[PDB]
RNA sequence: CCGAGGGUAGGGCCCGUGACUGGGGCGAAGUCGUAACAAGGUAGCUGUACCGGAAGGUGCGGCUGGAU
RNA sequence: UGGGAGAGGGUGGUGGAAUUCCCGGAGUAGCGGUGAAAUGCGCAGAUACCGGGAGGAACGCCGAUGGCGAAGGCAGCCACCUGGUCCACCCGUGACGCUGAGGCGCGAAAGCGUGGGGAGCAAACCGGAUUAGAUACCCGGGUAGUCCACGCCCUAAACG
RNA sequence: CGAUGUCGGCUCGUCGCAUCCUGGGGCUGAAGAAGGUCCCAAGGGUUGGGCUGUUCGCCCAUUAAAGCGGCACGCGAGCUG
RNA sequence: GAAUGCCGGCAUGAGUAACGAUAAAGAGGGUGAGAAUCCCUCUCGCCGUAAGCCCAAGGGUUCCUACGCAAUGGUCGUCAGCGUAGGGUUAGGCGGGACCUAAGGUGAAGCCGAAAGGCGUAGCCGAAGGGCAGCCGGUUAAUAUUCCGGCCCUUCCCGCAGGUGCGAUGGGGGGACGCUCUAGGCUAGGGGGACCGGAGCCAUGGACGAGCCCGGCCAGAAGCGCAGGGUGGGAGGUAGGCAAAUCCGCCUCCCAACAAGCUCUGCGUGGUGGGGAAGCCCGGGUGACAACCCCCCGAAGCCAGGGAGCCAAGAAAAGCCUCUAAGCACAACCUGCGGGAACCCGUACCGCAAACCGACACAGGUGGGCGGGUGCAAGAGCACUCAGGCGCGCGGGAGAACCCUCGCCAAGGAACUCUGCAAGUUGGCCCCGUAACUUCGGGAGAAGGGGUGCUCCCUGGGGUGAUGAGCCCCGGGGAGCCGCAGUGAACAGGCUCUGGCGACUGUUUACCAAAAACACAGCUCUCUGCGAACUCGUAAGAGGAGGUAUAGGGAGCGACGCUUGCCCGGUGCCGGAAGGUCAAGGGGAGGGGUGCAAGCCCCGAACCGAAGCCCCGGUGAACGGCGGCCGUAACUAUAACGGUCCUAAGGUAGCGAAAUUCCUUGUCGGGUAAGUUCCGACCUGCACGAAAAGCGUAACGACCGGAGCGCUGUCUCGGCGAGGGACCCGGUGAAAUUGAACUGGCCGUGAAGAUGCGGCCUACCCGUGGCAGGACGAAAAGACCCCGUGGAGCUUUACUGCAGCC
RNA sequence: GAGCUAGCCCUGGCCAGGGUGAAGCUGGGGUGAGACCCAGUGGAGGCCCGAACCGGUGGGGGAUGCAAACCCCUCGGAUGA
C-alpha cells in the first residue's frame, strides 16, 4: 500500500513511496552481497551506449538463486524478506536445512516462517519450484526458466506472473506477463505464485531528484536538438516532426516492428503480445 | 580565472612519458622522429 | 490616566451603478420544423450520461401515470 | 429453551448452456440484413457442419398472482462467516415503551478517480437506408461504459 | 564596399524665410471688438505634461505664439541604444 | 620605391599616457661616494575565518651567511626571491616503498582482427581508501615527531622458558561501511577568581586599593579511577561453505541475558621529564625556589564498529582470529623474557602567493586543517582588537575644467526616461496583527503597527554544584534617568494590486542572450519473450543487465484540474500463404559459329522462380488536413431555415485585436487632466484551437507587461563638499598611427562633400590646459549586398553511391 | 590532445548560525468498533532566511585594462538534480 505525503513541499504533493511492510530484515546477508559495477551506460570502449545513465545511489548486488534445481528435495525455511535495490521485486532469504543460505525473489504471499522446497515432487505451494510439466494447468507461476537449466528468465519483475495454459508434447503453453502465448519446455523450472510487491507500479517518483537517485539522467527530446543531433532537430520556433517520427539513429519509432524475422524461436511463440 | 595549465607530475609522466610512447605505434614514431631530429630530450621532464 | 474626535492601515456586511453577458416573463395574425395529447403514427414519463438548429434523439437502469 | 422457512448480506470456490475469437478438419457461392434493400462479410474460400482451445458475462427449466430484505435491491451450485424473521412452550426481567429535530449509516442506474478486465451489448461516433430534411426511428460497424477491486457520487415515476 | 556607423532621443547650436508670435502696412462682404486675405519684416521669442522607440500625430493644461525647413533625414573620435 | 611584402635598424606620437588596488604616513638615529626608498628607534595607520599559522599540490635552492650593485626591481637602492662564493635538508615509529585492494589499466588461459593491433578469466599494476610502531621539550645562522634529552613502542633473527596438534595463497569469521537526527561521558578551546606567583607603577583632579599590569601549565609507561565500544556459554546432530575441518552455517537441548565476565579504546590520574609572563637590562640575562590552584562555558573533535529514524538501501582486499590439507609432530606455532637486526626515497625554502597557474614581483585562479577576545538574539555574519603580519617598490606639491568613488541639499516628488535605469525608502530581534484566493501545505516577513538605551527595587525557573554559595543560562513585575535619536556605530526586505508566459527546486549559449528556451515528476503512442529490442565495434567483445514486460529502448506531450472533436483519399507504419510485376538461378521451344564428322562453342522463346513494388484492408497522443456561392423571418437589420457546387473530411469544446489582428491607436468599457501601452469586453479569428496539446490553475520566478502607495539629485535645476586622478616639480618612460607637409575662412571648381585648384577674405613667430566640428580622423583588405561555373554546415519525394537492414 | 572544458566511473572532503515544524509516537476526547479531533513529543523537506562554498541578475567602472572576461555595488542557490 503506497504511502502518500502531505503537500509540505511542491514535490511531496504527489510523491509516493512503497510501504516496505513486508520487510523484516534491513541489512543484507554479508555472504551473499557483492559490489555492483556501475557503468554509467558505458561499454568496454568507454562509449555511451545507453543514453542518460549514471549517478544513482550506490548498490551492492544480492546474489539471487535463479536455478533452484541445485537443491532438489532439500527444504528451506523463509528467514526474512529484504529490500533489494537491484530489482523491483522484494527478495526472500532462505535457510536450508543444509545450513546453506540463499536468496530467491519473494513471491506474493510468502510468509516468514514458512517452508519452501524445489523438485518434481514439491507440493503446489506459493514458494515452491517445479519443472513446468509437473505444475497443474491453470497455475499462476513466476521465475520461469526459458530453456532447461539455463536459469529463471521470465516473470521476475514485481507483480508479474505467467499462467500455465496447456500442454503439448514436451512443452507447456504459458501466458507470459506481456500476453504473449509461448511454448516453454516442460523441464524448465518455475516457482508457484505471482511475484510480490505488486504496488510497485503505483509509485509516483514525484520530482526530478528521484529519477536522479535511480541513476536516471535527464532525457533530451530530439525535437529540442539541432539537425546534426537528431532527425527531429531544428526548425525556427517549435516544430512538428515533419517526417515519420524517428529515433536519434533515423529509424521510425511509431509502429515499426523490430523483432528479427527469421528468428528460430518464432517456431515457439504462438501468439504475439496483447494490449 | 582558472587557466588551462594545471601541472601534475603523475599526469605528465603517465600521458607523455617515455613508457607511454613506447607502448603504441604512434608514440614509438614520436620517439623515432625526435631522435632523427636530434632532440636533446625525447620526452617531457617530470621530477617524479 | 481615561477621553469626543481626528489621522494611518486592513477587514466584514449592505445599497446603488457598469461595457458586456445569461437566461426569464409578456406581446392579434413572422420563420423552421412536429416533440407531447389517439399505439400521436418509435407507448409515454423518468434520474443520469453523451450528442444534435430547435423541439428532441440515443444509452443505462427505473415507473405505469401504457395501449392493444 | 426448542424448532422452521427464505434469490437477506459478505467471502472463497465451482458447473453447464450460448455468443465471440482462434486452430485443425470437411465443403463452395453465397452469407447477412430489411418493409424492401443497401452498406457489410465472402473464391485471399465466407455462411452452414464437426473437432480442439482461449476468454468474458449472464445463470434456462424449476420460477409462481412465489419468497427475503428497512429501503435501494436480492435467482446456476457448493462451503464458510453473518443479519433480519416466524412459530411453539409460558420459563426468566418487571414498563425496561413509542416516535424521533439534529447526528450517523445504507442507498437503482448513470457518472467520477486508481488499477484490472473486455465475450456479448452499446451512449458518442462512422457508414447504409428512409425522408423535403432525418444531426432520428430501421440496418452494418463501433469507443466509453456495461464486469472486478478499492475510493467517490447520493440522484430517481428511490411508488403502494 | 583595403568601412562615408545606420532611426529616434539628449546636449549644443547655427542658418533660410515660403513668418507661428511680437512690429509696420494695403484690401475687406473692415461699425466696434475680434477676425479674413495679401504685403514688409528673420531682432527676439516659439511652454509643461499623457500615449507610443517612435519622427510624426492625437490628447490634457496653458500661451503673445505653441512656425516650417537646411546644416551627412546637423550633431554616437559628444552621450544614449 | 611600393607587394597592409620579408629581416633588421632608427624615427613620430612625447618628455606625453602610465609607474598595477585610496590600508597612510611622520620624525630621530645609523650606514654609505651617493638614501623619501637599506638598518634601528619612537609616533601613526591597515589585516586579524587573515592580509596570521600548519598541511597537500605545483615550483626546484628561491633557504642561511659573507662580499656586491652592471642588468633584473615599473622610481631610488647601500636593499632584494638579483650577481659571486661558502654553508644548509640527519627518521625502524612522519609520508611513500620492501603490505592490501577501488575505478581503471595490464594481462599466462582464451577470443578476434589485411598488418599495426582490438578484446580478455585469473593474476599483476594501481590510492588522498584499508592496514601499520612517537609523544613532550631542548638545540642551529639555516633541519629536526629526523640530532640531543626524558619517557614509550614495532617488526625481524637467534636463544631460554612455559604452553599447544603445529601447519594454507585453501574454508570460515572479521575487516565492512549510506543519509538525516542524536544520548551519556570526556577532551580541544575559551571566560572569570577577592585564590597563588611576579618586575614594577600611583601620573593630571581622585585612588596604597579585595588597586593597575602579568602569568597561573605541557607530556608521561605499568597500575588504578571514570566513560564507552566489541562479545553469550555448554552439549548432541549435521547431508551446506566445490578436498578436509573440532571452524562457520542449520536443527535441538541446558545455563546465563538492561547485566556480569572477558577484551579493546577514550579520558583522568600517574614514577619522571619539561615549560614558565609582564617588566627591567643588553636573540639573550633577569624576573624565578616563578606560581603552576579553584569555579564556569564547552565542541562540528574523542569514547565509536554508540543510539534512533528513514529510503535512494549505502566498496574491495590484505593485516588479524579461527578451521583444518598436504606435511610435520627432534619439527612447528602460541605466550613471556633476553640479546641481536632494522634497508631504500622524501625532509631546505615559497605555498590564497613576488617563489604555484595566469608572457609581468599581474586587483584574476588554487584543495585540506587551526583560526583567539568583547559586543551585536545566534554565527565562520559585522565593528574593534590578540598572537602574528602588513602600509600594497615612484615620490613631492597644487587644491582649475572634466572624470571616477563618495556625502549633503531649499520647494516639488518620477514632472526624468524606452523603463523609477540608477539611487532613496525598508531593513535585526521581541510582541500585537494580517486579506483575495488555495492544491488546505500555503499565500505570510502579506499588509500595518508597537517595543528596543541606562539606573534602582521586588521576583520566577534551569544548568553546575550539594539540596547551599559562587559561576552560568532563560525570564516577570515596579519605579526612574538622559539625548534629536537607544538593533544610537557596522552587518540585516521597500510594499501592494493586476495581466502574459513557464506548474514547481533545477539547467543553458566558458567570454554580448539565464529566458517564455532545456530538464523535470507525470500522460500517451510504439518497439522489445531475452543470445531482447536498441547502442558502440570490421570482428571478438561490451553496454542494455548479472535486468526480464510493474522491465528495457525510441518518440511526443510536460505538475494538477476539466478535456482532447471530424477526415485513412495521399505519405508512413501494421495486416493480408490470392492476383499483377519482379533479379540471379531453373528450364531449353528454336536458332547461330565452326568442324569431314563425332564434337566443341555462342545466342535463346514459353514456363517455374524472393524480397520489394503494385493491389486489398487497418491505423492519428502516426505524417498530416479539417470548404464555396446564392437566397430566406410581418420595420429595418440579421438569418434558426433553404438551394447548389465541391471535398478524404469541412475546425467540435474552449478561447480569441491574442508572445498570434494585416486594415489598427478596431469598437466599447475601466484606469488617467490626458492612456498607440495596460485591464475587461465584443467577434469579419489577414493568419487560435485541442499531447508541435486546448482552456484554466494555488504556489513558485534576479522572466516580460500595466497601475498605485512609500521614498528619492531620476528630473524642474542645479549648488557645495570629500578623496583618487587630471594640473605643476624631481625620477622612470610606452602606444596605435605616420607618403612627405611650409597643413586657415568663404564662394566656387574639381571623380559629384578641397588646408593643397580659382577668386576673394582673413592671418606676426612658438607653445600650455581644454573641446571634439573637419582632416570623407584610427582600428578591422564590409559581417549587409552582389560577383566567383570559391568553400563549408544543414535538408529533402534533387542525383549517384555506401553503411545497415530485407 | 579530456592537466581547459563536457559526461561518467572509483575513492575522499565540505555545507557557520537561525527559522518552519510533515509522518510517526504518546495521551486526552470520540465511537459498537472506527474514521476523526485535540495537546505534547518528534524532527521531515530538490522547505525558508543567511555566511563559507557555488553562481553571474541589474547598474556603474574598466576598454593600448590590474585582467585576451577583471573590479565595486546589487542579486540567485546554499541537505541537494
Ligand atoms: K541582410
Ligand atoms: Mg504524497
Ligand atoms: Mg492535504
Ligand atoms: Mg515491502
Ligand atoms: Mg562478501
Ligand atoms: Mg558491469
Ligand atoms: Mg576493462
Ligand atoms: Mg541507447
Ligand atoms: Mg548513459
Ligand atoms: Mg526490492
Ligand atoms: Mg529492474
Ligand atoms: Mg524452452
Ligand atoms: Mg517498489
Ligand atoms: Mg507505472
Ligand atoms: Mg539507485
Ligand atoms: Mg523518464
Ligand atoms: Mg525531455
Ligand atoms: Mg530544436
Ligand atoms: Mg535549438
Ligand atoms: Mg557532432
Ligand atoms: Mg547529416
Ligand atoms: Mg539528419
Ligand atoms: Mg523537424
Ligand atoms: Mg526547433
Ligand atoms: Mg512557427
Ligand atoms: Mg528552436
Ligand atoms: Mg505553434
Ligand atoms: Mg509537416
Ligand atoms: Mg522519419
Ligand atoms: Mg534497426
Ligand atoms: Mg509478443
Ligand atoms: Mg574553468
Ligand atoms: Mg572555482
Ligand atoms: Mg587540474
Ligand atoms: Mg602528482
Ligand atoms: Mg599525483
Ligand atoms: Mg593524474
Ligand atoms: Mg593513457
Ligand atoms: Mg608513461
Ligand atoms: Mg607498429
Ligand atoms: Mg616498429
Ligand atoms: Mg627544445
Ligand atoms: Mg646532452
Ligand atoms: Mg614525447
Ligand atoms: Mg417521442
Ligand atoms: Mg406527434
Ligand atoms: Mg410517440
Ligand atoms: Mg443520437
Ligand atoms: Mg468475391
Ligand atoms: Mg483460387
Ligand atoms: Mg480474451
Ligand atoms: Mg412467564
Ligand atoms: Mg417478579
Ligand atoms: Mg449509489
Ligand atoms: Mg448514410
Ligand atoms: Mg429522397
Ligand atoms: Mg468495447
Ligand atoms: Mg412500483
Ligand atoms: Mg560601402
Ligand atoms: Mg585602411
Ligand atoms: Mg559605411
Ligand atoms: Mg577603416
Ligand atoms: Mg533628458
Ligand atoms: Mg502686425
Ligand atoms: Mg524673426
Ligand atoms: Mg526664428
Ligand atoms: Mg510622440
Ligand atoms: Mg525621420
Ligand atoms: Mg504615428
Ligand atoms: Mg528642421
Ligand atoms: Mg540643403
Ligand atoms: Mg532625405
Ligand atoms: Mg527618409
Ligand atoms: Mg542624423
Ligand atoms: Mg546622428
Ligand atoms: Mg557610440
Ligand atoms: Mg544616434
Ligand atoms: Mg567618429
Ligand atoms: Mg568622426
Ligand atoms: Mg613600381
Ligand atoms: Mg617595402
Ligand atoms: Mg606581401
Ligand atoms: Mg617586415
Ligand atoms: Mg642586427
Ligand atoms: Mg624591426
Ligand atoms: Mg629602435
Ligand atoms: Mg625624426
Ligand atoms: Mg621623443
Ligand atoms: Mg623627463
Ligand atoms: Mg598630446
Ligand atoms: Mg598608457
Ligand atoms: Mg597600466
Ligand atoms: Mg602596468
Ligand atoms: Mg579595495
Ligand atoms: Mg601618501
Ligand atoms: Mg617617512
Ligand atoms: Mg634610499
Ligand atoms: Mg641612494
Ligand atoms: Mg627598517
Ligand atoms: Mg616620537
Ligand atoms: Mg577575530
Ligand atoms: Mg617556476
Ligand atoms: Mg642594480
Ligand atoms: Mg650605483
Ligand atoms: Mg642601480
Ligand atoms: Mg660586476
Ligand atoms: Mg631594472
Ligand atoms: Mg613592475
Ligand atoms: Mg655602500
Ligand atoms: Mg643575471
Ligand atoms: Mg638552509
Ligand atoms: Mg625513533
Ligand atoms: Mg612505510
Ligand atoms: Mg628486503
Ligand atoms: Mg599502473
Ligand atoms: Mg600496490
Ligand atoms: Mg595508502
Ligand atoms: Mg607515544
Ligand atoms: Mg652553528
Ligand atoms: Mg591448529
Ligand atoms: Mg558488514
Ligand atoms: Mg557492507
Ligand atoms: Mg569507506
Ligand atoms: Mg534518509
Ligand atoms: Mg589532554
Ligand atoms: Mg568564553
Ligand atoms: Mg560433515
Ligand atoms: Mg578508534
Ligand atoms: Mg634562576
Ligand atoms: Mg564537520
Ligand atoms: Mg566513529
Ligand atoms: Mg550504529
Ligand atoms: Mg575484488
Ligand atoms: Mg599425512
Ligand atoms: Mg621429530
Ligand atoms: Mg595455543
Ligand atoms: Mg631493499
Ligand atoms: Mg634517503
Ligand atoms: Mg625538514
Ligand atoms: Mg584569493
Ligand atoms: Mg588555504
Ligand atoms: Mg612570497
Ligand atoms: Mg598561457
Ligand atoms: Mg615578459
Ligand atoms: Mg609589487
Ligand atoms: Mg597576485
Ligand atoms: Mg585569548
Ligand atoms: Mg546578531
Ligand atoms: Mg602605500
Ligand atoms: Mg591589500
Ligand atoms: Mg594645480
Ligand atoms: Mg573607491
Ligand atoms: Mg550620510
Ligand atoms: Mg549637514
Ligand atoms: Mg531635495
Ligand atoms: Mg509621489
Ligand atoms: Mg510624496
Ligand atoms: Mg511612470
Ligand atoms: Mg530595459
Ligand atoms: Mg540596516
Ligand atoms: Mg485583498
Ligand atoms: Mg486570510
Ligand atoms: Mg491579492
Ligand atoms: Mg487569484
Ligand atoms: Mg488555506
Ligand atoms: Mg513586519
Ligand atoms: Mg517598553
Ligand atoms: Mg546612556
Ligand atoms: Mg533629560
Ligand atoms: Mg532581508
Ligand atoms: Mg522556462
Ligand atoms: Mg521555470
Ligand atoms: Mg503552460
Ligand atoms: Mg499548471
Ligand atoms: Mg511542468
Ligand atoms: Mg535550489
Ligand atoms: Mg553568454
Ligand atoms: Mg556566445
Ligand atoms: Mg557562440
Ligand atoms: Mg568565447
Ligand atoms: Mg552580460
Ligand atoms: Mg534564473
Ligand atoms: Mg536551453
Ligand atoms: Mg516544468
Ligand atoms: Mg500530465
Ligand atoms: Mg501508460
Ligand atoms: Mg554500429
Ligand atoms: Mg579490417
Ligand atoms: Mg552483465
Ligand atoms: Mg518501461
Ligand atoms: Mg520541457
Ligand atoms: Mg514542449
Ligand atoms: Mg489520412
Ligand atoms: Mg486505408
Ligand atoms: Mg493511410
Ligand atoms: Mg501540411
Ligand atoms: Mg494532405
Ligand atoms: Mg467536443
Ligand atoms: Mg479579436
Ligand atoms: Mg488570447
Ligand atoms: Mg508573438
Ligand atoms: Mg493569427
Ligand atoms: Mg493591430
Ligand atoms: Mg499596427
Ligand atoms: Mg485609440
Ligand atoms: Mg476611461
Ligand atoms: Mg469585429
Ligand atoms: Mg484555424
Ligand atoms: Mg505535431
Ligand atoms: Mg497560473
Ligand atoms: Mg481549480
Ligand atoms: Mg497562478
Ligand atoms: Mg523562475
Ligand atoms: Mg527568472
Ligand atoms: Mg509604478
Ligand atoms: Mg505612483
Ligand atoms: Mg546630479
Ligand atoms: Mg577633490
Ligand atoms: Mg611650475
Ligand atoms: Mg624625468
Ligand atoms: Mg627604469
Ligand atoms: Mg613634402
Ligand atoms: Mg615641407
Ligand atoms: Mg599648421
Ligand atoms: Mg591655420
Ligand atoms: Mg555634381
Ligand atoms: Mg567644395
Ligand atoms: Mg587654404
Ligand atoms: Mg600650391
Ligand atoms: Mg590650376
Ligand atoms: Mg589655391
Ligand atoms: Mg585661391
Ligand atoms: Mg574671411
Ligand atoms: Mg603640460
Ligand atoms: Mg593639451
Ligand atoms: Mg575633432
Ligand atoms: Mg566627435
Ligand atoms: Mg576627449
Ligand atoms: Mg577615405
Ligand atoms: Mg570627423
Ligand atoms: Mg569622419
Ligand atoms: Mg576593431
Ligand atoms: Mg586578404
Ligand atoms: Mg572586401
Ligand atoms: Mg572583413
Ligand atoms: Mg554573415
Ligand atoms: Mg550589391
Ligand atoms: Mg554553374
Ligand atoms: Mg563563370
Ligand atoms: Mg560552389
Ligand atoms: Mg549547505
Ligand atoms: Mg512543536
Ligand atoms: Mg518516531
Ligand atoms: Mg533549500
Ligand atoms: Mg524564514
Ligand atoms: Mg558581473
Ligand atoms: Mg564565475
Ligand atoms: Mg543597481
Ligand atoms: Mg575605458
Ligand atoms: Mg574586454
Ligand atoms: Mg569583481
Ligand atoms: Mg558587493
Ligand atoms: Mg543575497
Ligand atoms: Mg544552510
Ligand atoms: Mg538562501
Amino acid at each position: 500500500a503506497v504511502k502518500k505525503f502531505k503537500p509540505y513541499t511542491p514535490s511531496r504533493r504527489f510523491m509516493t513511496v512503497a510501504d516496505f511492510s513486508e520487510i523484516t530484515k534491513t541489512e543484507p546477508e554479508k555472504s551473499l552481497v557483492k559490489p555492483l559495477k556501475k557503468t554509467g551506460g558505458r561499454n568496454n570502449q568507454g562509449r555511451i551506449t545507453v543514453r542518460f545513465r549514471g549517478g544513482g545511489h550506490k548498490r551492492l548486488y544480492r546474489i539471487i538463486d535463479f536455478k533452484r534445481w541445485d537443491k532438489v528435495g532439500i527444504p528451506a525455511k523463509v528467514a526474512a524478506i529484504e529490500y533489494d535495490p537491484n530489482r523491483s521485486a522484494r527478495i526472500a532469504l532462505l535457510h536450508y536445512v543444509d545450513g546453506e543460505k540463499r536468496y530467491i525473489i519473494a513471491p506474493d504471499g510468502l510468509q516468514v516462517g514458512q517452508q519452501v522446497v524445489a523438485g518434481p515432487d514439491a507440493p503446489i505451494q506459493v514458494g515452491n519450484a517445479l519443472p513446468l510439466r509437473f505444475i497443474p494447468v491453470g497455475t499462476v507461476v513466476h521465475a520461469v526458466e526459458l530453456e532447461p537449466k539455463k536459469g529463471a528468465k521470465l516473470a521476475r519483475a514485481a507483480g508479474t506472473s505467467a499462467q500455465i495454459q496447456g500442454r503439448e508434447g514436451d512443452y507447456v503453453i504459458l501466458r507470459l506477463p506481456s500476453g504473449e502465448l509461448r511454448k516453454v519446455h516442460g523441464e524448465c523450472y518455475a516457482t508457484v505464485g505471482a511475484v510480490g510487491n505488486a504496488d510497485h507500479k503505483n509509485i509516483v517518483l514525484g520530482k526530478a531528484g528521484r529519477s536522479r537517485w535511480l541513476g536516471r539522467r535527464p532525457h533530451v527530446r530530439g525535437a529540442a536538438m539541432n539537425p546534426v543531433d537528431h532527425p527531429h532537430g531544428g526548425g525556427e520556433g517549435r516544430a512538428p516532426r515533419g517526417r515519420p517520427p524517428a529515433s536519434p539513429w533515423g529509424w521510425q519509432t511509431k509502429g515499426l516492428k523490430t523483432r528479427k524475422r527469421r528468428k528460430p524461436s518464432s517456431r515457439f511463440i504462438i501468439a504475439r503480445r496483447k494490449k | 580565472m582558472k587557466r588551462t595549465w594545471q601541472p601534475n607530475r603523475r599526469k605528465r609522466a603517465k600521458t607523455h612519458g617515455f613508457r607511454a610512447r613506447m607502448r603504441t605505434p604512434g608514440g614509438r614514431k614520436v620517439l623515432k622522429r625526435r631522435r632523427q631530429k636530434g632532440r636533446w630530450r625525447l620526452t617531457p621532464a617530470v621530477r617524479k
